[PDB]
């Protein structure tokens, strides 16, 4: 082989690092990352009841979120860090007014960055109960921010949860088809939006994100082998 | 250097018009896109508008939408924003922000506290 | 008061200016008009170094230029051998979002960090055999962009939070820090004699630092957006910036100015990393476009072009005898161009 | 810190069986091969077998094949000598030597302290040493000569040669590895110098802790082959 | 603030103090320096296979 006893030796070295790596690629490839976004006061710290990093498990698949919160405002740069991971979680509080706005453009930013373009989000509408509440109490109107409100009607396919009123329907809505028509004008395909109402109660989020990790997985195997 | 200028500013009565400048200089400004902000005392930066490069995509917030008008001559290097029918809240220091990469529509990083592509401002007062 | 300080800033700005523009006699351009162009610069993938999970983006070459170090977010560096594409170690990382990565030249330490804000001096020669943590220096409130060693017990640190250290690794602390960017530093670039330093940050500025003092000597503007690539040239006297602007730019010292621009109509993607031959005449710059240009550095005329990766071209480097060029991607693969 | 304490050594009837046990600590046994040397009283030194890290390469001795087998338990940090129809030749002190291989390292640096075993009454490469004793005084310079059958110096670049010093009552210790380089925690006053086939190795400033036995190795091909070895009495 | 542009103001006087040199001197330099190392660039002088540690 025109090689030395030592360089053999280090050969068989390269060799076993390499059936570690293999081993560390299978333990990597198996696990599921997240990116958790949002502003503060929409409560993202808990979604989840399974805080730089995040382990939770999910019928024997394993998730892994990340909260990157000790940085500066600015996040032009290191954002590009997270462009291999399977879902972006977007977290919106839907009863303040005031700051509603701010979410839909930090959305569309995240939404239209080039080192995003194929990374899906999980959109979830925290703190229902406070707009129901809110909406029901009349003390404020969605029109003195959005004056689109007062010519909107209600989706065909919307549901109503059993025992209800119309008005907070109507206000869940238009929230969820503001962020939706956000997400459906540049899409092209390559990714999409998964939007959910959730509570603070609410216990059913790891099984959306389960799910909606699933469909990702799907469309993202069906685009790369030229099929869709 | 990359220096952008606003003027245009002052005290008018409510229900007047005020029209701001924001000159540009130190880059190719047909090549990015631009915002106005503003900051009001006791609040943080908001985006207001936003116009790109060819000036076909304009874009409003809520609170103006219809009473103000963005624009820009290339020609010029010099943006523009009409303001009409000033409600009392329209007070507030006006920034024309600038995108921080050409040929892009994504504008990470206009509303922070220190971002380096925007100006001094011009105080509007209602 | 504050528009007196603004206003006597322009003032500076002005007469900074003016006294610039008194010494531009005559261009690089015109100097180099009558120089033979270097020719068809045809380089060829000798070696594909293979074994990284995810994207790499930093690595460096050593002393010896043959063993050089890299780094993956799947939370792993390794030290690779050039000549016989063999792992020398391979070592885990405790945070998975890894930045950039150094080697020692007296080649006993590594170092690296990422979004941790923690920098790691690792010991690679010890008597058990195998690698472990010398030191976690903190104290940087941003990510950590870039590090440089200057001895085995001296570092350059950059961070995010728009600013620069020197450290002690012995005491783990900050002998010095350096300030006065106004956005994040993204690369510095280390003199050969070790005395002086640039970094670039995102602002469209570059600033000249002594180790020794810990003062600006220098700024130099002119790039359009953020800088994301910076090195000296061979001498000392001059430096080089890539930045998001798609557009490189070589800083003369001695004349605080810039001398040349390099840049093509049809590139409009930003440069990611940068670095000059052995002698200097040749600038090597990766870009998004998944390829690394070689341009004619007195003549700013593209010679070659450097096209085996299938994704972002990450990181870029030279061996100290110049005798290979080291590109590392976002496509996991790091490949050495001769 | 590192040790590597030898076991089960003592006298046995000839055609017999005795295992020998290794275990270490203080390092990373994994990742090291383990090697076993044997000295025969008042011979030199002599190679017995190699286990590489992982198991996956095994080398014998030819006095010692078929009768003689190496076997290391990683999870107990521990190194095995299996020996069988043992012979009055195998009369010895084993050593139980480490070795770690990469680019730029130094092999057979940390030696056993060794066990006494007592039994009851061709393409091989030749290392010479030219003088079995040298009289010398303190502070002086001393040279020791070693001659090979066949060139050392390997296409890659590399003269597989290394320089031992056993002092008296004392396990063999690493001096010089690959001819030029010197080994960690050794003294500065030591050298290497050699072209293919010859050697030197030179002291200066000759004080009492150097007194000992030199010994001469390569490591080009295997089997690996000792010297016959200098003693540099005061 | 106040600091800031004081800052700004003496770091612009600190940098007004250094002297500058013509543009023609300098780029004579980085050229003469580039003419003399023209021969021990690699990269630009490519060199014989058996010497080159790279070759296979």
């Amino acid at each position: 082989c025109t090689l030395s006893a030592e360089d053999k030796a280090a050969v068989e070295r390269s060799k076993m690092i390499e059936k570690q790596l293999q081993k560390d690629k299978q333990v990597y490839r198996a696990t599921h990352r997240l990116l958790l976004l949002g502003a503060d006061n929409s409560g993202k710290s808990t979604i989840v009841k399974q805080i730089f990093e995040t382990k939770f498990q999910v019928d024997k698949v394993n998730f892994h979120m990340f909260d990157v919160g000790g940085q500066r405002d600015e996040r032009r740069k290191w954002i590009q860090c997270f462009n291999d991971v399977t879902a972006i979680i977007f977290v919106v509080d839907s009863s303040d007014y005031n700051r509603l706005q701010e979410a839909l453009n930090d959305f569309k930013s995240i939404w239209n960055n080039r080192w995003l373009r194929t990374i899906s989000v999980i959109l979830f509408l925290n703190k229902q109960d406070l707009l129901a509440e809110k909406v029901l109490a009349g003390k404020s109107k969605i029109e003195d921010y959005f004056p689109e409100f007062a010519r909107y009607t209600t989706p065909e396919d919307a549901t109503p949860e059993p025992g209800e009123d119309p008005r907070v329907t109507r206000a869940k809505y238009f929230i969820r088809d503001e962020f939706l028509r956000i997400s459906t004008a540049s899409g092209d395909g390559r990714h999409y939006c998964y939007p959910h109402f959730t509570c603070a109660v609410d216990t059913e989020n790891a099984r959306r994100i389960f799910n909606d990790c699933k469909d990702i997985i799907l469309q993202m195997n069906l685009r790369e082998y030229n099929l869709v | 250097q990359v220096q952008l200028q606003e003027s245009g500013g002052g005290l008018v009565q409510p229900g007047g018009s005020l029209r701001l400048s924001c000159a540009a200089s130190g880059f190719t400004f047909s090549n990015y896109k631009m915002n106005w902000v503003r900051q009001a005392p006791g609040k943080g930066l908001e985006w207001v508008s936003d116009i790109s490069q060819s000036g076909a995509s304009i874009s409003y917030t809520g609170s103006v939408k219809g009473r103000f008008t963005i624009s820009r001559d290339n020609a010029k290097n010099t943006l523009y924003l009409q303001m009409n029918s000033l409600k009392p809240e329209d007070t507030a220091v006006y920034y024309c922000a600038r995108c921080p990469a050409p040929f892009t529509r994504d504008c990470f990083d206009v509303t922070s506290t220190t971002y380096a592509y925007r100006g001094q401002g011009t105080q509007v007062t209602v | 008061e504050l528009d007196q300080l603004r206003q006597e800033a322009e003032q500076l700005k002005n007469q900074i200016r003016d006294a610039r523009k008194a010494c531009a006699d005559a261009t690089l351009s015109q100097i180099t008009n009558n120089i033979d162009p270097v020719g068809r610069i045809q380089m060829r993938t000798r070696r594909t170094l293979r074994g990284h999970l995810a994207k790499i983006y930093a690595m460096h070459w050593g002393t010896d230029s043959r063993l050089l170090v890299s780094a993956s977010q799947d939370g792993k560096l390794i030290i690779w051998d050039s000549y016989t594409t063999n792992k020398v170690h391979a070592i885990p990382l405790r945070s998975s979002w890894v930045m950039t990565c150094a080697y020692a030249p007296s080649g006993n330490y590594v170092a690296c960090g990422g979004l941790d804000n923690i920098c790691s001096i690792y010991n690679l020669k010890t008597r058990e055999g195998n690698v472990r943590v010398s030191r976690e220096l903190a104290g940087h409130t941003g990510y950590l962009s870039c590090c440089r060693f200057l001895d085995d017990n001296q570092i350059v640190t950059s961070s995010g939070d728009t600013t620069c250290a020197l450290w002690d690794i012995e005491t783990g602390q900050q002998t010095t820090t350096f300030t006065g960017h106004t956005g994040d530093v993204m690369s510095l670039s280390l003199a050969p004699d070790t005395r002086l330093f640039v970094s670039g940050a995102c602002d469209a500025s570059a600033k000249l630092w002594d180790v020794r003092e810990g003062m600006c000597r220098q700024t130099f503007t002119g790039h359009e957006s953020d800088i994301n690539a910076i090195c000296f040239f061979p001498n000392g006297n001059a430096f080089a910036t890539g930045s998001d602007d798609a557009t490189c730019r070589l800083f003369d010292l001695r004349a605080d100015q810039e001398l040349m621009t390099y840049s093509h109509d049809n590139i409009i993607c930003g440069i990611t990393s940068v670095s000059f031959s052995k002698s200097g005449r040749l600038l090597l710059a990766g870009y998004d476009d998944f390829n690394c240009n070689v341009w004619d550095a007195l003549k700013a005329d593209r010679a070659g072009v450097l096209a085996g990766h299938d994704n972002r071209v990450s990181c870029l480097g030279v061996t100290d005898d110049g005798m290979a060029v080291a590109t590392g991607s976002w496509d996991s693969f790091l490949k050495i161009w001769n | 810190d590192v040790q590597l304490v030898e076991s089960g050594g003592g006298l046995v009837q000839p055609g017999g069986s005795r295992k020998l046990s290794c275990s270490a600590s203080g390092f990373a046994f994994s990742s090291f091969g383990m090697h076993w040397v044997r000295q025969a009283p008042e011979k030199g030194l002599e190679w017995v077998a190699y286990i590489s890290s992982g198991s996956g390469t095994i080398y014998y001795a030819d006095t010692v094949k078929g009768r003689f087998t190496i076997s290391r338990d990683d999870p107990k940090n521990t190194l095995f000598l299996q020996m069988t129809s043992l012979r009055s030749e195998d009369t010895a002190m084993y050593y139980c030597v480490r070795s770690i291989y990469y680019y730029g390292s130094s092999p057979f640096d940390f030696w056993g302290q060794g066990t006494t075993l007592t039994v009851s009454s061709g393409s091989d490469i030749v290392m010479t040493q030219a003088t079995s004793s040298v009289p010398v005084t303190p502070g002086e310079s001393v040279s020791i000569s070693c001659r090979s059958s066949k060139s050392l110096l390997h296409s890659n670049g590399n003269t597989y040669l290394y320089w031992f010093l056993q002092r008296p009552g004392q396990s063999p210790q690493l001096l010089i590895y690959r001819m030029s380089n010197l080994a960690s925690g050794v003294p500065d006053r030591f050298s290497g110098s050699g072209s293919g086939t010859a050697f030197t190795l030179t002291i200066s400033r000759l004080e009492a802790e150097d007194v000992g036995v030199y010994y001469c190795m390569q490591h080009l091909e295997y089997p690996l082959t000792f010297g016959a070895g200098t003693k540099l009495e005061l | 603030s106040i600091a800031q542009a004081r800052k700004l103001v003496e770091q612009l006087k600190m940098e007004a103090n250094i002297d500058r040199i013509k543009v023609s001197k300098a780029a004579a330099d980085l050229m003469a320096y580039c003419e003399a190392h023209a021969k021990e660039d690699p990269l630009l002088t490519p060199v014989p296979a058996s010497e080159n540690p790279f070759r296979e």
